[PDB]
């Protein structure tokens, strides 16, 4: 009977044990934080094994009464889709925890406090059905981020970084919220179920639309509004970085599968090329901007915008294929962009300086990150035999079968991929050794060699075979698609 | 040293007490 | 009267119920943790059959230590910490010194060098915090630097003031004017006028200071509980009220310091 | 382990529970003498598990304060204003030994500055007035000056006196039979036969002392000065 | 969950919030503690008795201002 309430109450749990200990207590502190962490992220993992992925419907539900007369209410669940989300944000967590690991400390127990609130707070928004409480826990998660990228910043130009990353999410909050008030006037309620079977006018579809796509658009950075994440995500500490590009960057991107796409049919259909020549100049233009970048943090946040912009051409692409393939592209791009930041992260933690002039020649030294560095930046270079290439390519197959112009332009960001990636990787960890500035330096000791075991065994996993993952979601990827037509 | 021999504290105590015992009534009785 | 009793009875009942509870509560510990107990620290004992001669306006600090045979004049004062060590040999504490905070003095059992003296210190005599002196014989009117370290056969002059700090060693005579530091002997400097009305009056200034310490350190528990009541009534003033209601309140006399502290 | 602070703490809570309890009812009857200033000082403190250990033959002074895991060996004197520490580590005191006016002994408590060293102290050690060994290991049948400055890692092994005033760095060994002394400890000479002698005449004298003592410091608490405390 | 269990534990936690926000050890007076705990689990029972009777009376109130409002015609 392992249901979805457990999974949100064990971190719960797991903070307030934390809020009661002494600060001196820092043994028992990482332990139970770890812990805690741990057994969420099995007590995720046993959900797959309990999924029964055969029914359109949703699966464990969990009603808990918000208003007088159950007008809107608390109501969890999963369907196909949020699944693989919740395992992946229960395994990043565990992650975030043992990369600050040494460090804990300075840090003190309010940084595990942070995170747990954090880890709940993702877990319910993947598994939301009511619509305006996903909006409360969608925004939720700017204070434990806020706190993150301010307390444990790395430089002092933080104060700047955060204001951006809060005040331009809270414009398209609101701007949601307007559509979210507008909506429940209009049907009633704001439960998933009921409000996708309701007939909506054509007029108010396109208003809606736009209304959502004001703040969906700046989740996943899109050309107007991308400026936040490379400001406000170099300027973060490595374990509380490698989750905005690890969940943080997901909730708009995911937010078009759950509220855009099966609510605004025939909206989506006419604003189709917008999405298309937004996201095709984005590829480009940001993909072009990474060339000329030096700091290591940066070019990394500016791959991720690529990948994600060209994850949504393959989303609003309205594929069986497309929607499958932009699943898997997001997941795999979980795994890859986290181990890309801890990968730049520890290079940072031990010397400090974020800068490729001073890195070079690395390869002489600290093989074994290399080695790491070489698999991920492969992963990131989109090879088949990753996760990754199964991600794009069904998202060119679900592009060109629709639309022949924008296919191009979305296999012309894998092909400027390997301008900027590859640069890195020869000038940082295979160029000519300086003695001057690196004067002396470790390797991987037994703590980050773990860290990315999981990492590279889940990489090679779902990128030889992904029919796991596609065979659990297949019903829900059909029934997401047809919806509205009868034909 | 047998009284308290303290003519203001002992009706401030019995007053407590009998408090005491009127609020466990009241949750009993009611 | 008849409720009084009772109220005696039901004190007594509650005060055998929270100590059984205390019993308890100890047990359920372990008895892991070592009880409080009583002060059995004690000034001016016995060390074997001789007792330490204070004089009556000496101030010792109940901290201190005094034992053995110690001769303390009129008008000097003991500090706290301070362990005046005389279990061998005569300490002759002369009038107006004092021995500050923390400091140790201690004589050797007469075999140091075969011809030990025991120690000796003078008139309007400072000698500084931490400071140790073994076998020493200062004389009066002489400067000693906080944390020195005068070692055995050792005598100051006059107006000799050692630098803080110092390891004055064996059988080394200062004279009197000269200003002697550091780990070796070490000679800085001469003696200016400045420095000697400096000695003089902070010599009568702790002098002076000593009895308030005195007086404090010596207040009844009925006393001191009736202090502590009249310093919380008058922690904080109101002029508003004070005037609004025609009255003026005044500090209480056993609350003001005398003006020959004060800066 | 982990258990047993649950328990302390618990012990803690009904031991409070019981003195509020205590007190309430001491105040009922209308009496305030919970209310004193009396010095709460113990020469045996300790925490959750240390417990110093301390020989009976042994003697120690009340304004000593023994704190950690102390060990006191046989015949050593434990004298006034010392602050022997051992929370960390424990601090093994010799027998025989004695440990002077105004003294202590770290076992640097940071465990920052690399790993925690305990103290070891050999037998017949005439450690000095105003010691203040920084968690430093010293050999049996040596002499450390006073106002000597001791840090850690420091092995004085046998015989090897230390001149007062002295700062001998952390990690440097004094030789067997060698003084060192002023800042920093530095070569003055070796030691002489005389003053080797010496150092057991020292031990010797000082441990019956001592005895002397605790024979006539365990005296009854004489309480004439008790009823002239009371009496004001 | 029962509304006490939840009320018994806010009443705990906040006795334990205002102990260490005076910047004092979180458990200074255990009975203090228990008689938070105490009026906690009260104060929850209560306010959902509160609640269900709200709801209660509030719906024979909604009926009659519907009714009132039926009558138009
Ligand atoms: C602030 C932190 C919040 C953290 C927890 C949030 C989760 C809250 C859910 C926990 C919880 C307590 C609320 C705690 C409030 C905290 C107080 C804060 C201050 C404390 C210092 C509310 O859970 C239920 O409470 C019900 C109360 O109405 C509501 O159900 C709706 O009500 C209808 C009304 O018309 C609606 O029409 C309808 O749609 C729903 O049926 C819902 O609120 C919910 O279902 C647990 O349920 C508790 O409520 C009831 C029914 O179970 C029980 O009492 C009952 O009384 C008799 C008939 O009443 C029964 O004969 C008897 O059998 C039973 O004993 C309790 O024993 C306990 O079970
Ligand atoms: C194994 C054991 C298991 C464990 C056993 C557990 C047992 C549980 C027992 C709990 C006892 C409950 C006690 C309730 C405690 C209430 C608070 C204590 C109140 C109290 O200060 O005392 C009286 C006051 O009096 C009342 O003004 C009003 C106070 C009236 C309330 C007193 C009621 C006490 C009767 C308790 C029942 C008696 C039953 C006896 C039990 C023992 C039988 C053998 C003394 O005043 P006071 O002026 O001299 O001084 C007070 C006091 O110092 C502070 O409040 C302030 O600093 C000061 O300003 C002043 O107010
Ligand atoms: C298309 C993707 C397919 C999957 C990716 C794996 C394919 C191979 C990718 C890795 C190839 C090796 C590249 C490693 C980095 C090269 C630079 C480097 O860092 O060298 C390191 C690492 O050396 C290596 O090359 C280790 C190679 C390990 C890779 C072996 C696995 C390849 C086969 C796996 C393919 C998957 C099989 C199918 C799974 C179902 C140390 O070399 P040294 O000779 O010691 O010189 C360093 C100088 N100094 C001694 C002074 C320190
Ligand atoms: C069962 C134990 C009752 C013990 C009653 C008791 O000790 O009252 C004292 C305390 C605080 O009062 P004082 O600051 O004067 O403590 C003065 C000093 N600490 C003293 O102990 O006297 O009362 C409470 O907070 C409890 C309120 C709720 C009480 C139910
Ligand atoms: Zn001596």
């Amino acid at each position: 009977y392992f249901n979805l309430s457990g999974l949100i109450l064990c971190p719960v749990l797991g903070s307030i044990i934390l809020l009661f200990i002494p600060n001196s207590r820092i043994r028992l502190i990482r332990l139970i934080g770890l812990c805690a962490s741990l057994i969420t992220f099995l007590y995720s993992l046993v959900l797959w094994i309990q999924f029964d992925s055969s029914t359109a419907k949703f699966q464990f539900v969990e009603s808990l009464r918000w208003l007088p007369y159950e007008n809107i209410n608390f109501y969890l669940g999963i369907d196909g889709i949020s699944l693989f989300f919740v395992i992946l944000t229960t395994f990043l967590i565990p992650i975030c925890i043992l990369v600050g690991w040494s460090g804990m400390r300075s840090y003190g127990k309010e940084y595990i406090i942070a995170f747990l609130i954090c880890e709940f707070l993702m877990i319910a928004v993947f598994c939301m059905l009511d619509l305006l409480l996903f909006y409360v826990f969608f925004e939720s998660v700017l204070i434990p981020m806020f706190i993150i990228i301010g307390v444990w910043g790395s430089r002092q130009r933080k104060i700047k970084a955060a204001y951006q990353f809060f005040l331009y999410t809270l414009l398209g909050s609101l701007f949601m919220l307007l559509a979210i008030l507008l909506i429940l006037f209009q049907t009633g309620t704001t439960d998933l179920q009921i409000l996708l079977t309701t007939e909506f006018s054509e007029r108010r579809q396109i208003f809606l639309w736009i209304a959502f796509f004001a703040s969906f658009a700046v989740k996943v950075p899109m050309v107007p509004v991308h400026i936040w994440l490379p400001e406000a995500h170099v300027e973060a500490p490595t374990a509380g970085s490698v989750i905005l590009a690890g969940i943080l960057l997901k909730f708009g991107t995911y937010g078009f599968l759950r509220f855009s796409i099966p609510m605004f049919p025939e909206a989506t259909l006419c604003f189709t090329p917008f999405i298309y020549t937004l996201s095709a100049i984005a590829i480009i233009y940001t993909s072009l901007t990474t060339l000329r970048q030096i700091d290591l943090k940066k070019i990394i946040a500016y791959s991720s915008v690529a990948h994600m912009n060209l994850v949504t051409i393959g989303m609003f692409s309205l594929n069986i294929q497309g929607i499958g393939g932009s699943i898997l592209l997001m997941l795999s791009h979980g795994l890859v962009s986290s181990a890309l930041f801890l990968c730049v992260g520890v290079l940072y933690d031990r010397h400090k300086t974020r800068l490729v002039r001073y890195y070079g020649g690395l390869v002489s030294t600290m093989p074994n990150f290399s080695t790491i560095f070489f698999f991920f930046t492969l992963a990131n270079m989109s090879l088949p035999g990753t996760s990754s290439f199964i991600g794009e390519f069904l998202i060119l197959v679900g592009a060109f079968q629709r639309n022949s112009l924008v296919a191009t332009l979305a296999a012309l960001g894998m092909i400027l991929g390997a301008a900027y990636s590859l640069w890195l990787y020869n000038r940082v960890v295979s160029g000519n050794l300086k003695p001057d500035f690196l004067h002396k330096f470790s390797d991987l000791n037994g703590r980050e060699v773990f860290i990315f075991i999981p990492f590279l065994v889940g990489l090679v996993w779902m990128g030889v075979y992904p029919k796991v993952f596609l065979d659990c979601m297949h019903t829900s990827v059909s029934n997401l698609v047809q919806h509205g037509k009868f034909h | 040293p047998k009284v308290s021999e303290d003519k203001n504290r002992n009706y401030a105590v019995v007053a407590g007490v009998v408090a005491i015992v009127g609020s466990i009534g009241w949750y009993l009785k009611a | 009267g008849t409720l009084g009793r009772a109220i005696y009875t039901v004190g007594n009942w509650i005060r055998g119920t929270g100590q059984a509870l205390d019993r308890v509560g100890s047990l359920l510990q372990g008895s892991h943790r070592i009880e409080e107990h009583l002060s059995r620290h004690r000034t001016l004992m016995n060390v074997f059959d001789k007792s330490p001669l204070v004089d009556k306006d000496v101030f010792v600090a109940p901290s201190a230590s005094v034992i053995g045979d110690v001769q303390i004049g009129k008008g000097s004062s003991i500090w706290y910490g301070c362990v005046l060590r005389g279990d061998v040999n005569n300490i002759s504490v002369g009038s107006g010194t004092n021995i500050q905070d923390n400091t140790l003095v201690h004589v050797a059992k007469t075999n140091i060098s075969g011809k030990v003296l025991p120690t000796l210190i003078g008139d309007n005599v400072t000698v500084g915090h931490s400071a140790v002196i073994h076998g020493c014989t200062v004389e009066d009117d002489a400067f000693v630097g906080m944390g020195a370290t005068l070692l055995d056969g050792v005598v100051v002059e006059k107006h000799a003031m050692v630098a803080a700090g110092s390891l004055v060693k064996q059988n080394t005579r200062i004279p009197s004017g000269e200003v002697w530091g550091g780990n070796p002997a070490k000679f800085m400097r001469k003696l200016t006028d400045e420095e000697i009305v400096y000695i003089s009056q902070s010599a009568k200034n702790y002098i002076n200071l000593a009895q308030i310490h005195a007086s404090e350190n010596s207040k009844s528990f009925e006393q001191i509980e009736v202090e502590r009541a009249l310093r919380k009534k008058y922690a904080r003033k109101d002029e508003d009220y004070d005037s609004m209601l025609g009255i003026t309140r005044e500090t209480p006399p056993e609350l003001i310091l005398p003006d020959n502290v004060l800066p | 382990g982990t258990l047993g602070r649950a328990f302390y703490s618990v012990g803690f809570w009904i031991r409070e529970t019981g003195q509020a309890l205590d007190r309430l009812g001491c105040r009922l009857q209308g009496k305030n003498y919970f209310r004193e200033q009396l010095s709460r000082h113990r020469t045996l403190m300790n925490v959750f598990d240390k417990a110093p250990i301390v020989d009976k033959e042994a003697f120690v002074a009340p304004s000593a304060s023994v704190i950690g895991d102390v060990h006191i060996g046989r015949g050593s004197s434990i004298w006034y204003g010392c602050v022997l520490r051992g929370d960390v580590n424990t601090v093994s005191v010799g027998s025989g030994t004695n440990i002077q006016d105004n003294s202590l002994v770290h076992v640097a408590k940071s465990n920052l500055s690399g790993k925690v060293h305990p103290t070891i102290i050999g037998d017949n050690v005439t450690i000095g007035h105003s010691a203040v060994l920084h968690g430093c290991t010293v050999e049996d049948e040596t002499f450390i000056g006073m106002g000597a400055t001791l840090l850690d890692g420091v092995v004085v092994e046998k015989h090897g006196m230390v001149a007062a005033g002295a700062l001998v760095r952390q990690n440097t060994r004094i030789p067997s039979g060698e003084v060192w002394g002023g800042n920093p400890a530095r070569f003055l000479r070796k030691l002489t036969d005389e003053e080797i002698a010496f150092i057991s005449q020292s031990a010797t004298n000082y441990s019956n002392l001592a005895q002397a003592h605790a024979a006539e410091n365990a005296k009854p608490l004489n309480v004439i000065e008790f009823e002239k405390v009371l009496r004001k | 969950i029962s509304a006490t269990m939840v009320g018994a534990l806010l009443g705990l936690g906040t006795q334990m919030y205002s102990n260490a926000l005076r910047k004092l050890p979180y458990m200074r007076h255990p009975w203090e503690h228990v008689v938070g705990m105490g009026l906690g689990a009260v104060f929850a029972n209560q306010l959902v008795k509160w609640d269900v009777k709200l709801k209660e009376d509030l719906d024979v109130m909604l009926a009659k201002a519907r009714a009132a409002n039926e009558r138009r015609y």
